[PDB]
């Protein structure tokens, strides 16, 4: 009977206790999101991938929610591999980056993905 | 009969509430429909006012064909007859007086439109499901909920470590049960502070937010307040009202300290079966979550389904629609006897519980969607290798069951089958696929 | 069948309920009540404490012979499981998840004893019949009240007005409806402020203490006590609130208003045939008063005897002393399922209400004595000579009925004879058995 | 001329304004009207929203026929755009920007349309005249 | 013509104002001005104090030539007419009952000459520019800013996003619109959390002090005062009022609640070209921002410049200068009437907004200089490359700005030029050139 | 369509989203500088060259605003060179410190100058 692991089991949401997407799963998800309307964005996080609090520690209130976007979201974008793109030059820059994949819901005026895209060496 | 009005046009700022009503034998429908309405008014002084402006009228009354023979009178009743942002109010001008009438066998309230000049009157969800996923940080899935067990049972830091074995291994939410408030054997400061630990530790190990519905829930106003403020002290995100038993009138102060003070509300509905399970008597679970997300709570217990089939199912994806939604067209096929536009009310989540583990999980995620919380206790808690584990389990089948759905795949048929190959895949999962399977296939 | 105990010794800390239920076919009795008793716990962490001390006991099952086949369980619940003092938490951990349990069609709760060790948590009415007594210095009858109708439709001055002239007329008491809170056409705090004059007016003009049921019912504890806490400064006696649309939690708080500032509390039950009225399923209005005298309040509606009669008469008077009385003993054909010793908590006045005018006044008088509120609406505000005609008219039929039953006369055979002998010698009177007879003999 | 229109059908919830504009020579009363509306949203992220939802519509021009050559360009207001029981709000949100567009020699806002379900966000006047009558116990005349 | 006074000397404890009145035709200016200044009193009691002491006299009048048949009337307040330190009672008595007088067409205030012994009550500021640029630690530039678009649209999180993209890429505040309060789609409270977790966040990534005017505007004084508090629990730096819509009174009481907890206060005129767009008829916005000096706020919009070009240009400068200096000479080019001396009431940073983006730059630099905030919405947003981009963007220009004019160069003529060489070498500027000539050149 | 990194872009306010400026640059600054009036004088910091917060989070409260000054004010100084002769002796003491050139306005009674003169080995 097992023990799940109190080191490393650090976890980025949606997605993460799946095994890594292979770019055919990444790309599936990227099409789901295409295919119900939504526009991808990429957010890729080099310096600590995980939420905290230091500024204010109110009801609510965590510091690390928010990463830098990696350009901007692909509005009226109609093929996938075109995003995939995207991933994979920011990882070029970014070896350090965490990047994940969202994506915005302009009907409902709401961000609806975050999937981890690419966990930096050893995470 | 003078309050049963077939002419009646009906105004924008009016309840209109639809009563199925069974008279006793001889009460002609009309004069059936017609009494409901006049539980609004009677004579002398009358004539220093206009009586015609402050009745109900039953203006159409339909033959529920089948079921016996009940009858759905529609009643109008006049918006100046509620308190503004009131629903202590509403309840006692509508549920007050008519359901203990001579002339009524059983009356049932099944439905309410509650006017947008009415709604603009109710702060609502301090939060709601979008700023509540905003703030939380979370997509993409249904979100995860583990509730301790036993529930009066254990001590202070017992409940915390349960709590965060639970909550390292995935889920994303504890609860208190409902009957967990301060009691002889744990106390609801020292809940707070153990459970406080527990998820900020479950947190720093995860890297997601935690949190844990923690009940404010007590005896006077005074003291729900009280233990709510000690949450807002430790920066916890989710506090927990049961709004029944508590009230209304509390209901909406623990509702309007949360807006304030940047909590969630879990809403429990413990005591509802008590008004809502009988079919001719009652008022139906749709009218008393209207009166939450009016009052005000962020997530709310809807119940299971994949226990309580098809047809049934319908009208529970009725009033999942009531509370998430901002517009919810007239369908009497789920159960809205009306169109209610919420005029941009925040949506309240609902809660899925009771019965599930994971062959629910594909299901579930399909009567629901995403915008849900499953929760589950011995789903969890009753895992083989103990809480963490059991997340894992519930966590990794979510998320198979997401995956699947966006990979096009039909949870509704592949769904045992999605739930076979991630048995497959993980360890953990596999487990809790095996004491499934024990009543399973 | 681990809930189910025929071998269980009842403790004298122990909150014993006795549930109607009636099973789903094939459900054996003991199995149902041992479901009933077991929504108390479930298993794992359970090693970590001693079930054994927290789950409900269905010690007894006894067989509802011919009113169905449905059964009298009787659960046994630990003292342990309960938050002292709050009604809130006995309702959930009790009324909170059983009745809506698959393998029940319907269940009712009848009957709950609350053991001393719990009562004592409770701070109870804030006067009770006696203070009361003392406070108003009224002695020898029921008290009178009068409802001011319409209930919503007039302004504050005419409600204002409605209340003066019943008050002048000798009734001692006058009601805000239900409904009346704060509403567009009558905001509270000048209805406040126009009956505290009316009321000084009649009771300078009698010289007798008049007070005004002023319903401090809001949707936020915070107003509730905003309405209460202006009751106050006019030095007003009495405020009221209906406890089950408002709920237990700000009830209490609005009883321990009360409590400290001298104020007595009308509790008006509205809403309460939703849970109540049916025979099968529900809570059943006794336990709903053990509640309320528990929460707190001076007065509780208990409705009207003479028109739903003899045997059901027999539950009301069961329930009036339940509220009444320090040591209710059991008594399974006036409803009382259990003794209950109320260990000196005061008891609340009943107000009996609804259908009354005078041929009522000797059984009534009969079937509560002296402590009660006998409540007219159309009693005395549908009086032909108007509002203090009528008061005159309903008080000196209540005399004659005292007088009568003073001087050894029965007043249930003399009754609408007694009426008679008054009629004659007042003008006032008279013409209210006029009307009285266009439906009397 | 997006917010120019024409075939709008007010909601209830909606507040309406009614501004008589006078343009600057040359300025189409279409163009005129529509400018009055689009001080109300502009564009990028707009693509995270739908910005249909919350912009001020110029449904109707009408012609102030001889008091000079001005319009009555009727505006409509979504009701999400309000805070709820503020007129510091509703006054900024309307008077707040568009008097001073360079595309207008005057502007003036003749009436507004206040819906029901935002006059119930205010409390009102603390008493209004039949209180203050019944308070005052003054009843026949205009007091003095 | 008793209020017409030619021989009057002014007092030096004296309200001057300086009304540009357009008489009815046949009104005499002599009593044109008398009329101004006789709406300071009228006659009887009138004996009972001396009301030689209480009047406006209208001591001089000019004539506008040429900008019609005009004047400019002087009238000559006494401060024992004011209470002291408030700009809702200057306002009353000036602006109160003088503009709607039968024989004045249109009449129009163009200067105040607010006495030191007046500026003397008023707080002023909470900061004002230098305690501002210590606070901040900024020097050597002028400030950038970046509004948020759309202004009513987006989430709280969308809002928060926008506002740390732009922060990030170097520009110094980001603005909540003027219309944004709390409202259906982002309400306050989580507004105020996101854009404090974006500003922290932007700050710890570039290492310089980044701020959010947080919008404290609301209904009640007591709401606007409960936002600026959760700014001061935030720790953050600057909170923002809108001064017409909400008031003075309210403005004031925003104003000294700021210096008492150090935020910065940002103040917009949303509503000020209601009053002071028509030459003939209003309140001149110079007078409009002497009153934000005394009642307070630390940076006030003054408009843009650089569309609305020269001659008038030199008006703006007047009221820059009747903000930002202490004493600032009559100069009636510039549109000052009278000499100002504030008497060390601290400066208002002037926030120059609207039609701006990069070749602005140099000219808008050399306007305003170093005292200013550059407020950029599309110019920042509507970049090509977005929000951190664009910031990028205006600041590189900016700096370039400051660095030409610094090695003596001139903007006025090489601005455009200035320009030129900063595209070349920054990327990001480049492509904002780009859009710059997709009308530039 | 370009990324601007969240990693290593730490700035220090005025003229630093500029390319550094060569002695020549900052030359015709400090010679600014002084043909307005305003006393130069530098400010050098060893231990973290950024604001932060440790002491206290209010309202406009932050550490590290304050740098040690480097000498004193050149108090009537008219030979911008001088001045150099000070960045350049500091920086072989600290080739740690960030230096930075600041000026006092004594008419004004305020600090209006503050440029980043020497960024530590790879700022």
């Amino acid at each position: 009977m097992q023990v799940w692991p109190p080191i490393n089991k650090k976890k980025y949401e949606t997605l993460s206790y799946l095994p890594d997407l292979s770019q055919e799963q990444l790309l599936s998800e990227v099409e789901y999101l295409l295919k119900n309307g939504w526009v991808p964005c990429l957010e890729f996080e080099t310096e600590h991938g995980f939420v905290y609090r230091e500024n204010n520690k109110s009801p609510g209130y965590y510091d690390g929610r928010y990463w830098t976007m990696w350009k901007l979201p692909m509005f009226g974008c109609t093929d996938a591999t075109q995003v995939l793109a995207e991933v994979e030059e920011a990882k070029k820059a970014y070896p350090q980056a965490w990047i994940r994949i969202i994506g915005f819901d302009n009907v409902r005026q709401v961000q609806c993905i975050s999937f981890i895209a690419y966990k930096p060496e050893g995470y | 009969l003078t309050y049963y009005t077939p002419e009646y046009q009906t105004k924008d700022t009016d309840i209109l509430a639809a009563f199925r009503v069974t008279p006793q034998p001889g009460v002609p429908p009309e004069e059936a429909g017609a009494a409901v309405a006049a539980e609004s008014s009677t004579v002398w002084t009358d004539g220093l006012t206009s009586l015609d402006r402050y009745k109900g009228r039953c203006y159409r009354i339909e033959r529920v064909v089948g079921e016996k023979d009940q009858y759905i009178a529609y009643v109008a009743y006049p918006l100046d007859l509620f308190e503004e942002g009131s629903v202590t109010n509403m309840f006692t001008s509508i549920v007050g007086n008519v359901f203990g009438f001579k002339a009524l066998r059983a009356l049932r309230l099944e439905d309410l439109r509650i006017p947008p000049a009415y709604v603009k009157t109710f702060q609502g969800p301090p939060h709601g499901i979008q700023v509540e996923r905003d703030k939380l940080n979370k997509y993409g899935r249904p979100l995860l909920g583990c509730t301790i067990k036993p529930k009066l049972g254990l001590s202070a830091k017992n409940y915390g470590r349960a709590v965060y074995e639970c909550l390292r291994g995935g889920l994303d939410f504890t609860k208190d049960d409902e009957n967990v408030n301060s009691q002889p054997f744990m106390r609801w400061r020292d809940r707070f502070l153990f459970c406080a630990e527990a998820l900020y530790k479950a947190e720093a190990e995860t890297g997601e937010i935690k949190g844990h519905y923690l009940n404010a829930t007590a005896g006077t106003c005074e003291e729900m307040i009280k233990r709510a403020v000690f949450a807002r002290e430790l920066g916890v995100p989710i506090v927990m009202h049961d709004y029944l038993t508590g009230g209304f009138t509390a209901n909406t102060s623990l509702a309007h300290y949360c807006r304030d003070n940047g909590l969630l509300l879990h809403i429990h509905r413990a005591m509802h079966a008590v008004i809502d399970r009988q079919k001719n008597h009652g008022i139906h679970f749709r009218v008393l979550a209207k009166a939450l997300r009016m009052s005000g709570g962020d997530h709310i217990h809807s119940g299971t389904v994949v226990g309580k089939l098809e047809g049934e199912r319908d009208i529970t994806l009725g009033f999942v629609d009531l509370l998430r939604d901002d517009f919810v067209e007239q369908d009497r096929s789920r159960g809205i006897y009306f169109t209610q536009d919420w005029v941009s009310l925040p949506g309240v989540l609902p809660v899925a519980s009771g019965g599930i583990h994971v062959w629910h999980m594909p299901a579930l995620t399909e009567i629901f969607g995403d915008d849900s919380v499953l929760q589950f206790g011995g789903g969890t808690l009753g895992h083989p290798w103990g809480n963490a584990p059991g997340a894992v389990a519930n966590r990794v089948a979510l998320e198979a069951c997401v995956k699947a759905r966006n990979e096009g795949r039909d949870l509704a048929q592949e769904g045992n089958e999605i739930i076979r190959e991630a048995c497959k895949w993980s360890p953990e999962l596999a487990a809790a696929c095996e004491v499934w399977k024990e009543i399973v296939f």
